[PDB]
């Protein structure tokens, strides 16, 4: 059906401006309002406002009245939200919801507002020296530092190992991201086994293989 | 002229 | 708040203007003539009855359009009727269910003459209606216009009497025969009625109508109307007496007449207009 | 505006039991037309929120019978008769009576399981990183329960708090455990001017910290 | 000219059904809405609904939606009010009216509906006397008690109206589905017992 | 639905006076308010519609005015024809609703009730019943309270009360009260009293 398909992913510098889209509407019923909701990483949901595409009536959260402008085009059945003077605080996931009581939500749009440029990852192997660091089983891992943007995918021995492979979510550090991964192997230390963590960064178009 | 009458004929 | 036509098609809301096509069925009546009843033509509902109630009202300035623009009458609206065109704002209809219910609106017309009516062609504008929609949750005040179009050819009676047919074709036999004209009149209320014929006459007494036949016309002959043996000249009033709900026949009969001189064979055709007046 | 406060913050349950969550408002949230617009939403891992109950007690078309909303005035509750795998996620209460509309603080409902201590591990900064002028000490804490844990760092026995980053994984979904990593970043000169480093982890299942240390330059 | 004529009073057993009629005259029947109104014993007016005589669309008060039914007969220009599962609470006066400009500008005379399990009963009449003596020198008051009759009405007169003009007849009050009524008369203290003051009671329903 | 409230249920006036009857609506109506008059017998007539328009055939002494949620009806000068009940009705939304009604009455000099009490008739006693009747004739104003007492005690059961309408000539009111007993309990008490408050 005509359903809420939103934009993709957008990257903008501080200040600047961006316009998002929610591709569904119809000017035949007055109850198909479109709400916009904000979710910051690790926090809850914030209601920004809604617009009635049929009449153009708008409701705004006064905390956003200087930031968000709601509009709708009757031809393409597409609703729009515009954000001005972007800061790092505006990085979040944005949803559009249809109905008087938000009974149908969209997929979501991720926005990151950073001044950093594309940057390749740095790989530093985490080699354990003393077996005392673990107990008759040995842990291994790789460190990824200073890349941008997400995501960097980590696989071990080209996917040959999939047990106990804990890959951790990225953390932002001065607009460059850091990440780490770990695995456990059955008492097969160097060179009894040939573990090799494989790292790929599609945004920088680099695939790197590092041994321990 | 709320009604119009057409009278056809021949000779 | 959404609406659809009697055929299931959805009626768009909040555009430049919406055009709604309906079937007319005018009928003469005492005091007010009916133009179109929209209760059978338009249906509306509410998709969120549990959380919002939609109020719809007919705004001031709603009036007839097209060839009916200069007429006035009344409008039925939700349990009562008000003058039309609307000089004030009508009361509210309530939509609080998902089940389609009729839009309770009907338009009437004030008689202006004896018989007579304006011909409506399919696809001609009939009325421009202004609607205002509000709800009990939002404080939104939305105005939109519906344009009412006819989808069938009819004639709206402008007077208090009606006729069996608005156009009557009859066929005389070859000279010198004659045929009756099947024309009858009835009125919603007792009235004193009379009629007078009109057209291009061709003699001194002006009882004989010129031969209009375009192709191979016959010359020296015309058409003369008579009722029960008496001859009716043009621009002269014929009285019917009291007329009522029972149809009354005019009794007219069409005959050939000879004028000028020598008569020559050919086709014969005349077009005669009948007009009605009070007495 | 008015604040919506949810309780508890986390609700660990086992598959089958009865689960109840509460949402308390700061003021009366009855609309001028007499309807109370209290909503419950569910967000599942990697999915957008979906509606559960739309008028305090009503169930949205297609919501199983497990869910039942109730309450009035200022206190409301959502109850789940029997907990299935499909019910795991973050639950939000929502008020749509007074502008601006507000969401609840959010409550995560997770799996219950038996306690387990963390398999703490430590690693040194790589010699290659020192060749690059950087130095990051990494500490791993794998497979522990419950989700709450605290970690701290020391250098040559002296406690340090600067240059530390912490990351958490969501519930493992296979072991129903949790994992965490800590990274201590140091400059090459400052890393080389100390001889020992320590990662100290405290977990609810112990009276003393799990201490792990190493001597500089292992490989 | 414009007027609405309704049917006469109706008496029904509880649980039965009744159908009132309202004949219109003096205007075009189909071009106006017809509404129905109920007036209880407390004389408060209640709106039932309306019907469009042209297409017969109706609109009911939720208070009466499941019990009332409105219908029309275009040929005879008559409107009907049907009420089902009659209870004692349905006893009231019902009016039909024509609506213009949202006003109900013309009304019928109204129909009285009585719902009761009772059956015709004659009135038992008792006399009232002061007792020991007339305790007032100028005026002395007397009266008659009428009890246990059904249905209404019952007429009262004193000496066929010979000693009226000092008479107060009180409205009937219902009691266990049988009515009761009383009347009073005051005459000069000297005229009684010096004169034959007596009350006459008539109950057409029983012809007594 | 929309509720209608008329400020007073009874209004006292005098012939030639200027009276005003007010009506209030729970929410705004676009001047869609109507006024009706009901005669004592029961006949009902429309007076004013759409807040200020008087019906064709009504007296010219009736006038109406008002705005959202506040309306009133006025009579320039009273005549005996105008002593009746009046209702306000809204037509802005369905269902149509009416006011409680306001009844006019003629003001006059106050007067205390004349009281009379009658014992059960021997004819009634032969049938097993026993009813004591009390009359309160020609009192003004309308409102009055009564009590029944037996042998120093008060009884509040088996009593029926009735009131007449204001009398056209005296413009006064009247009332009757009847207390009924079974003959077994009538003769087990010695005194009966009609307490006209």
């Amino acid at each position: 059906q005509v359903q809420l398909q939103q934009s993709g992913a957008e990257l903008a510098t501080p200040g600047a401006s961006v316009k998002m889209s929610c591709k569904a509407s119809g000017y035949t019923s007055t109850n198909y309002w479109i709400h916009w909701v904000k979710q910051r990483p690790g926090q809850g949901l914030e209601w920004i406002g809604y617009i009635n595409p049929t009449s153009g009536y708008t409701e705004y959260n006064q905390n956003f009245k200087d930031k968000a402008t709601l509009t709708a085009d009757k031809s393409s059945s597409t609703a729009y939200m515009q954000l001005t003077s972007l800061t790092s605080e505006d990085s979040a996931v944005y949803y559009c919801a249809r109905g008087v009581i938000r009974d149908f939500w969209g997929q979501g749009t991720t926005l990151t507002v950073s001044s950093a440029k594309t940057t390749p990852p740095s790989v530093y192997p985490l080699a354990p020296g003393s077996a005392a660091q673990t107990n008759s089983m040995v842990t291994l891992g790789c460190l990824v530092k200073g890349y941008f943007p997400e995501p960097v995918t980590v696989t071990w021995n080209s996917g040959s190992l999939s047990s106990g492979v804990h890959t951790f979510p990225a953390v932002l550090q001065s607009d460059l991201y850091t990440l780490s991964s770990s695995v456990t192997v059955p008492s097969s230390p160097r060179p009894s086994e040939t573990v090799t963590c494989n790292v790929a960064h599609p945004a920088s178009s680099t695939k790197v293989d590092k041994k321990i | 002229a709320d009604v119009t009458i057409t009278v056809n004929g021949k000779v | 708040f959404a609406c659809k036509t009697a055929n299931g098609t959805a009626i768009p809301i909040g555009g430049g203007s919406a055009n709604v096509y309906v079937n007319l069925a005018p009928v003469v009546n005492v005091g007010q003539n009916l133009v179109v009843d929209l209760s059978t033509q338009i249906f509306c509902h509410n998709d969120y009855p549990e959380t919002i109630t939609d109020y719809v009202t007919l705004q001031r300035g709603s009036a007839y359009g097209g060839v009916l623009s200069n007429f006035s009458g009344t409008v039925k609206y939700s349990g009562s009727s008000y003058p039309f065109p609307t000089t004030s704002e009508t009361p509210r209809v309530v939509y609080n269910s998902r089940t389609d219910k009729p839009w309770p609106v009907a338009l009437y017309l004030t008689p202006v003459s004896s018989a007579g009516g304006v011909a409506i062609k399919a696809g001609s504008l009939i009325a421009v209606l202004i609607l205002r929609q509000t709800n009990n949750y939002n404080s939104d005040d939305f105005q939109f216009v519906w344009n009412i179009y006819a989808n069938n050819d009819v004639v709206v009676p402008t007077g208090g009497c009606d006729v069996s047919a608005r156009d009557v074709t009859v066929t005389l036999p070859d000279y010198p025969g004659s045929v009756p004209i099947p024309l009858t009149v009835y009125c919603a209320k007792s009235q004193n009625l009379g009629y007078y014929l009109s057209g291009t006459t061709a003699d001194a007494g002006n009882s004989i109508f010129t031969n209009t036949a375009s192709f191979s016309p016959a010359q020296g002959v015309g058409v003369q109307l008579t009722r029960n043996g008496t001859i009716i000249p043009a621009n002269n009033t014929v009285s019917l007496g009291a007329v009522g709900t029972s149809a009354v026949s005019l009794g007219l009969t069409a005959n050939y007449a000879r004028t000028g001189g020598q008569v020559t064979a050919g086709n014969v055709q005349s077009i005669i207009g009948v007009t009605f007046v009070y007495q | 505006e008015l604040v919506m406060t949810q309780t508890p913050l986390s609700l660990p349950v086992s598959l089958g039991d009865q689960a109840s969550i509460s949402c308390r408002s700061s003021q009366n949230i009855v609309h001028n037309n007499g309807n109370t617009y209290l909503e419950w939403y569910l967000q599942s891992p990697g999915q957008s929120p979906k509606l559960l109950i739309y008028k305090v007690s009503n169930r949205f078309s297609g919501v199983p019978d497990r869910f039942s909303g109730s309450g009035s005035g200022t206190d409301f509750t959502l109850k789940i008769s029997r907990v299935e795998a499909e019910d795991l996620g973050v639950y939000y209460c929502f008020q749509g009576s007074h502008v601006p509309f507000t969401f609840g603080s959010g409550t995560k409902l997770e799996i219950k399981r038996a306690d387990a201590a963390p398999t703490v591990s430590i690693f040194p900064p790589s010699s290659e990183q020192l060749t690059s002028g950087g130095a990051s000490v990494v500490c791993f804490l794998n497979n522990f329960y419950p989700k709450d844990i605290n970690v701290k760092w020391k250098i040559d026995g002296s406690e340090r708090q600067n240059g530390v980053l912490n990351s958490w994984t969501d519930q493992d979904s296979k072991d129903s455990t949790y994992s965490m990593s800590s990274t201590l970043t140091l400059t090459k000169d400052e890393y080389e001017r100390h001889n020992s480093y320590t990662c100290e982890a405290t977990h609810k299942t112990s009276t003393s910290p799990i201490v792990k240390s190493f001597n500089r330059n292992e490989c």
